[PDB]
DNA sequence: GCTAAGAAAAATCTCTACCA
DNA sequence: AACTGGTAGAGATTTTTCTTAGC
DNA sequence: GCTAAGAAAAATCTCTACCA
DNA sequence: AACTGGTAGAGATTTTTCTTAGC
């Protein structure tokens, strides 16, 4: 949903939650 | 009463060393006072707290070690997001072999930060004048622990055991470092996306640049400004910036945080 | 759906655009945006590179460069027999994807051990940009030779601030931005080139409406939730579920 | 079709030595086809199967092992089923004293079966005629294998972190050695039943007694024969002793071998 | 392996062009591979 | 004359096709992995294994037992 | 007098290092 | 063809026991 | 022509050794 | 006051796909 500068909102199962930069990896995918 | 088990209990822990069990069932005295006991003795605690940790997993973070094998020096770095790996066979493992090893790989690939561990060629001069003039963070594990660098040192399993299968299709050991590192990084698939290391390390790096583009395309032209209330205290704050409205509650950024906020303490101003 | 289909064919009938756009325009998936550039008569590289050696103070330097970017990378070498040049394309065949090899007629180039090297790692060389990138090159080596002790690190210091701190082109990106998005681009490419294959190995029989019958054997493009897309005739057409049978095909 | 992606596979997998996703997916074979090439090739299977087993934890069951400390060799012996521990300083490694040692401990307690590693004491002569003697059934390990037997390493571990807490009170190592079994087998409690280990081998000796001699007195009355039919064959076997008959199913013994046979399928004869 | 059974079924397949359940009881390959040597001849058919 | 010899085909081939496994191994005080072997007994825990006229006892955490289709 | 909220004390469950 | 990992403690989560206020 | 049993092929989940 | 275990393969269990017989 939204890339932050030391945190990261995603939505999962509909629900939105936050988690730290360090701990999250950013993929288009293709597959 | 169990006051005098209280005594006679302290007195048989300074002997014996019971654990809590033992001096709870013999004295009949409650749990608490036994674990108390226990707890106030110094030739006791001798155990951890049975837990890990994790790593960080940045975009741009890097780690580096240095192995040995048939009598030479060899020296690996792993980029931790992708797991991919660049390696060499140094002459000696001086400050000055790896201040041009890390020269080379800020060239090739954008690092920003490194992790080490605290031996004498990554604690040097060298290494800390390259880290300047090519603007890296240098952080080093704690002494002694090699858990806290741990995606290295698994590349350094993966790497001999793939040195020892095509060991007989080459002469030096050079050749077969680098016949490995090709394997490694090309030949062998599975993982996050069923990529390789290679593809993995394309994927991440594109997807950074490509969503700080749309995002500052999407940002640049933003509007409706949301009060909220939230805290211990029923306050109201300032102007945050309404990133996306959902079915359930709404993001917002307040002085570069992001948070998570429902619809029931939020009000939106155009 | 069909009308996306449609609209997305007149277009392409006008202006012939490419199925990226037409998927992104038109709200079709990227399958069928695909069939439709690969059934036009009018609509029918990332992975080659080039190298040269060069003299700088009485040393050589090697030089490869990444054509459709612009991507430097470089080397010191200690003398300039055929070893340590098939060295140096060993270890650039390790980090990037190098199918191609353009050189010129040189000794070393010419030599047992880089085509042995070309043999293991499969690459195709092939005998005659780089002038101009040793040119661009000296130049940087040149404006910053005063904060180096020795050649070698003047060398790899003016590698990083040709590939990521010179911006130019059409949006002012860097090398390095460059030959990162031309490879994904390129992947994206050959993952969709294997669901296509796997796709494309069905058969579908299919039921019109007002007969009980069914037609002939058309081809499968896209299997959805509820709504099946078929190629037949040289059409495109958007059958109901309900009126489709999906069978295996083995036409080889 | 793919038999020529086959035979490309194969060559690639030669020179390259790919794991099967990477075939699978560049050369589009199915995947039985793409793991049976890796299953062919010997240079490949370097992994065993991940999985543990469990040792035998009869109720006169022995391990022995030995240990260092302070220049000393200690000679640990535990009983498996409940914990119980004994322990020597030898002034030597050899045969004799290993001999000596296993004679006082049968002379003590039941010994019927012991468990012991392929060191050059345990492995004599002496040893053998100890045991020969004394009618004990001595097995070894498997060699350079230490997981076979786990209980007496776990409590050489135990052992020297009591020594290293009553080590102040004592003046040789002899005594600390003997005061850090007193400790572990009458002042720690907490396991199956809540015992020490004292009291877990006077409740399992006792117990195993108890049951034989109840369970002769019931036996020496009994009389209900039982014919059942089992087996993939729908036959007759002859007589069963029936044991105990309960609500569902029936307990037979049949040539000294114990079965459960549900109701439909037995009957009992007076 | 296998592997020999394919290229011995395509032998013999050349030579009697077999069915797939025959090729892939006899020789001992997997149901697909016999399938695709059936399909790959011009004048059989699976069936 | 020919049934029974299809019988006899049909026999040796369920004989044949019941055991006949390949082992892999690790051995010894530096533990190498080792060549095929025959495997003879199979409990939980640990196998039997016939390698050069040799009878060998190996954990089953530390070999690897490859069948056949 | 009866019932339920709240908190203290006990019981269970998962995870770790060391044993040449 | 007949062999094999285990022990005990530090926290976290779930359950039982005990006092007191309200109706 | 439609439906379900059976088996083959693929996808997911838990557990292990090694890295000075 | 700002630090940290992980990677990939061998089997076991659950799920999806494909052919064929019966009504
Ligand atoms: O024990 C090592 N690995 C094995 C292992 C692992 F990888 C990961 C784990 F979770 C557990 C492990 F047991 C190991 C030891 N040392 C060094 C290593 O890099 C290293 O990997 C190293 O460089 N130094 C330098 C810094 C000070 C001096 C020289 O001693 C240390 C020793
Ligand atoms: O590595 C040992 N323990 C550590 C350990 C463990 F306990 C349990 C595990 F699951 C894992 C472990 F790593 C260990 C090694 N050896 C001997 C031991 O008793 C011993 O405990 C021993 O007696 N010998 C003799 C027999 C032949 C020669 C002399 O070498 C061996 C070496
Ligand atoms: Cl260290
Ligand atoms: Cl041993
Ligand atoms: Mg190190
Ligand atoms: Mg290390
Ligand atoms: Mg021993
Ligand atoms: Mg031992
Ligand atoms: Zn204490
Ligand atoms: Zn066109
Ligand atoms: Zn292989
Ligand atoms: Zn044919």
């Amino acid at each position: 949903i939204w890339k932050g500068e030391g945190a990261v909102v995603i939505q999962d199962g509909q629900d939105l939650k936050v988690v730290p930069r360090r701990k999250c990896k950013i993929i288009k995918d293709y597959g | 009463g169990f006051l005098d088990g209280i005594e006679k209990a302290q007195e048989e822990h300074e002997k014996y060393h019971n654990n809590w069990r033992a001096m709870a069932e013999d004295f009949q005295i409650p749990q608490v006072v036994a674990k108390e006991i226990v707890a106030q003795c110094p030739k006791c605690q001798v155990k951890g707290e049975a837990m890990h940790g994790q790593v960080d997993a940045s975009p741009k973070t890097w780690q580096m070690d240095c192995t040995h094998l048939e009598g030479k020096v060899i020296i690996v770095a792993v980029h931790v997001a992708s797991g991919y790996i660049e390696a060499e066979v140094l002459p000696a493992e001086t400050g000055k072999e790896t201040a041009h090893f890390l020269l080379k790989l800020a060239a090739r690939w954008p690092v920003k930060h490194l992790h080490t561990d605290n031996g004498d060629n990554f604690t040097s001069s060298a290494v800390q004048a390259v880290c300047w003039w090519a603007q890296i963070e240098h952080t080093f594990s704690v002494p002694y622990n090699p858990q806290s660098h741990g995606v290295v040192e698994s590349m350094n399993h993966q790497l001999k055991t793939i040195i020892t299968q095509i060991r007989d299709q080459a002469e030096k050991i050079e050749t077969a470092v680098q016949m490995a590192v090709l394997i490694h990084n090309f030949k062998r698939k599975g993982g996050i996306g069923g990529y390789s290391a290679g593809e993995r390390i394309i994927d991440i790096i594109a997807s950074d640049l490509q969503t700080t583009k749309l995002q500052n395309q999407i940002s640049k032209i933003q509007n409706f400004r949301v009060y909220f209330r939230e805290g211990r205290d029923q306050q109201w704050k300032g102007p945050a910036t309404l990133i996306w409205k959902g079915e359930g509650a709404v993001v917002i950024q307040d002085g570069q945080d992001l948070k998570v906020v429902p619809r029931r303490k939020c009000k939106i101003i155009k």
